[PDB]
């Protein structure tokens, strides 16, 4: 099949900035390449198609180029209705495939995420199990890792996390972990504990409780 | 009037198979191209396969084969496609596309997208959430600001609607996207900063409500 290759995988721009992603080819393609936009829980829209025919009803901000093996996606001047995740997909023959994506995100500062440890409450634990969560509230960039420790031991595959979209009003991120553990698995250790590894922390920051105070 | 419509949402039992539609009644069938294009939760866009309708010629991706169908109703100007043997993996929304349709080359790049169905692959049926306190205190006080919340777990299916002193609490508030749980049961939570000078003189309660299931619950969250 035809593998398509985009970069980056994440940019970070604002309004007004000229903005450029790129897409390849792993065998040519001739100027058979589509790029497609898409919003969170909306479907794609199509922008190009044939590498630089723009879409009737997209802005003239948008053009795109190449052939071949070689293409991009170009944004003049980025406006706010830009940030969104575009994929290239060509449609040169099939198995038809998509690039990975690139997210369009906005910058802003660096900001260490404050961070929040909760406990599992009495009421769930007599339902047989209990649920330790951990916030990171209002970070950015949004790369970021939390390790969970029970007397000092490294947690894994007992934990989620979930993620917010950037906040349109300060542009961060916010994220929270759980770890759920049997109720005879939280009553067999005192010390709970996550470690947040995070650009905007010059060492990982820990926050943690002993069971039961 | 030239539109992609799509079915309904739906959740389905492991090992169950679904038929989602897509439904083109603009123009002439036989000049779509209804393809068909999956998205994980978290991930790309996928093809999974394609028809023409009338000249009922289709294509498949690889990964597919044997376990999806795609077919196209030329009196009810509809496409088809069947899944079965569903696992939990295959939890995603499916979307329906399509060139342009020409009017008597065709190239296929989706000028026309459906606005999406999505599928949910869970062993679980209808539940209400269970909904517990995420109390503040020393490690939820970060300075003069805490933070507190509600964990809204086990219930199903999508969606939950989550308010803070009956929405007269906003600022500050974060309500994560829910995560599907081993058990096949959904799971969210919702957080909000506060000063922590608040705590003894203010009131915190989250208003949950799962129309799904006709619940409604109201959690008083204090310090433990
Ligand atoms: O169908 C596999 C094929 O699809 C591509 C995109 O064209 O990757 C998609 O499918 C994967 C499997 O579900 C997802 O991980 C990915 O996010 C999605 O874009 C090709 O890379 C792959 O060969
Ligand atoms: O189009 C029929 C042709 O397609 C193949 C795969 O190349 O099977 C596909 O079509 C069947 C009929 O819709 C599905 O049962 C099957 O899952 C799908 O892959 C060939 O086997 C068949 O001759
Ligand atoms: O994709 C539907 C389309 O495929 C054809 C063959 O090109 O028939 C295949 O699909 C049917 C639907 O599942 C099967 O009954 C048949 O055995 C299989 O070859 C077309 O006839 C049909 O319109
Ligand atoms: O879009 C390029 C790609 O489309 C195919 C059909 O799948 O041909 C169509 O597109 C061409 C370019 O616009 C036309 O010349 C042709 O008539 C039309 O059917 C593929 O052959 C080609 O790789």
């Amino acid at each position: 099949d035809i593998q398509m290759t985009q970069s980056p995988s994440t940019l970070s721009a604002s309004v007004g900035d000229r903005v450029t992603i790129t897409c390849r080819a792993s065998q040519s393609i001739s100027n058979w390449l589509a790029w497609y936009q898409q919003k969170p829980g909306r479907a794609p829209k199509l922008l190009m198609y044939k590498a630089s025919s723009l879409k009737s009803g997209v802005p003239s901000r948008f053009s795109g180029s190449g052939s071949g093996t070689e293409f991009t996606l170009t944004i003049s001047s980025l406006q706010s209705d830009d940030f969104a995740t575009y994929y290239c997909q060509q449609h040169d023959s099939s198995p038809y495939t998509f690039g990975q994506g690139t997210k369009l995100e906005i910058k802003r500062t660096v900001a260490a995420p404050s961070v929040f440890i909760f406990p599992p409450s009495d009421e769930q634990l007599k339902s047989g199990t209990a649920s330790v969560v951990c916030l990171l509230n209002n970070f950015y960039p949004r790369e970021a890792k939390v390790q969970w420790k029970v007397d000092n031991a490294l947690q894994s595959g007992n934990s989620q996390e979930s993620v917010t979209e950037q906040d349109s009003k300060d542009s961060t991120y916010s994220l929270s972990s759980t770890l759920t553990l049997s109720k005879a698995d939280y009553e067999k250790h005192k010390l709970y504990a996550c470690e947040v590894t995070h650009q905007g922390l010059s060492s990982p920051v820990t926050k943690s409780f002993n069971r039961g105070e | 009037e030239v539109q992609l419509v799509q079915s309904g949402a739906e959740v389905k039992k492991p090992g169950s198979s679904v038929k989602v539609s897509c439904k083109a009644s603009g123009g002439t069938f036989s000049n779509y191209a209804i393809n068909w294009v999956r998205q994980a939760p978290g991930q790309g866009l996928e093809w999974m396969g394609g028809i023409i309708p009338i000249f009922n010629i289709a294509h498949y991706a690889q990964r597919f084969q044997g376990r999806v169908s795609i077919t196209a109703d030329e009196s009810t100007s509809t496409a088809y496609m069947e899944l079965s043997s569903l696992r939990s993996e295959d939890t995603a929304v499916f979307y329906c596309a399509s060139p342009y349709p020409n009017d008597y080359g065709m190239s296929w790049y989706f000028d026309l997208w459906g606005r999406g169905t999505l599928v949910t692959v869970s062993p679980a049926s209808t539940k209400g959430p269970s909904v517990f306190p995420l109390a503040p205190s020393s490690k939820s006080t970060s300075g003069g600001t805490a933070a507190l919340g509600c964990l809204v777990k086990d219930y199903f299916p999508e969606p939950v609607t989550v308010s803070w002193n009956s929405g007269a609490l906003t600022s500050g508030v974060h309500t994560f996207p829910a995560v599907l749980q081993s058990s096949g049961l959904y799971s969210l939570s919702s957080v909000v900063t506060v000063p922590s000078s608040s705590l003894g003189t203010q009131t915190y309660i989250c208003n949950v409500n799962h129309k799904p299931s006709n619940t409604k619950v109201d959690k008083k969250v204090e310090p433990k």
